[PDB]
């Protein structure tokens, strides 16, 4: 795989059909920006969850917003808080961190930020919802 | 079920959820393309498709199963689903 091209990995990786490999050929595809690899082997894969979430993704303009989105879907947020700050237009991460039902993140980076009061009061009512609970 | 839908990390539920509720007010909010939905993200396919025949939404079922490139299936239920538009 990290020598030779794409199209002999998918010949090579036809005749073992294993869901940790295709797992990893998809991981791999999606690394280097190539879409078609990565969807060959979502189809392959029978995955339904992940075909719909690259049909979202493609109809992106910019070519940052999806690598945040990708790395954001795998397992893990702080890189692409650093994206989304390094690309400003912070009210992005602020939508993406309350989506993703983080509040306490949310009040600290409202905290000494733009001092809006209406999403401070609601992030904050939230939060003592959730500690209440 | 935001609420369950947060407990829980989860991303492609909770956007089919605020899908729903945008939708809510204007459409007609037809409950068997959403329950169809829901079947369909999990790997059960049959029910999900037999859902979205029971009331219904062929071309919709036809429309949300090429997505996945094993159209022969697809030409299965397009063989009895219809396209009443013109």
């Amino acid at each position: 795989l990290y020598k030779k091209s794409m199209q002999e990995m998918f010949i090579v990786i036809k005749q073992h059909d294993n869901d940790c490999l295709w797992r990893v050929y998809a991981k791999k595809a999606l690394e280097d920006n190539d879409f078609d690899s990565a969807e060959n082997a979502f189809v392959q894969c029978k995955d339904y969850a992940s075909l719909k979430f690259l049909q979202r993704v493609r109809e992106l303009d910019d070519r940052e917003r999806q690598r945040a989105e990708i790395q954001c879907y795998f397992n893990k947020v702080e890189e692409a808080e650093e994206i989304y700050n390094k690309i400003e237009r912070r009210d992005l991460s602020i939508q993406m961190r309350m989506k993703l039902g983080d509040w306490a993140q949310v009040v600290d980076q409202i905290r000494e930020g733009t001092g809006q009061d209406v999403e401070l009061q609601k992030a904050r009512l939230e939060l003592g919802n959730y500690y209440a609970e | 079920a935001r609420k369950c839908y947060t407990r829980i990390k989860k991303l492609d539920f909770i956007y089919l959820l605020e899908k729903a509720e945008k939708d809510f007010k204007k459409n007609t909010f037809v409950e068997g393309f959403y329950q169809g939905e829901i079947y369909a993200l999990q790997t059960k396919f049959y029910e999900a498709e037999n859902a979205l025949t029971k009331s219904n939404l062929a071309s919709q079922a036809k429309e949300m199963w090429i997505i996945l490139k094993e159209f022969d299936k697809a030409m299965r239920i397009t063989d009895t689903g219809a396209s009443p538009i013109n």
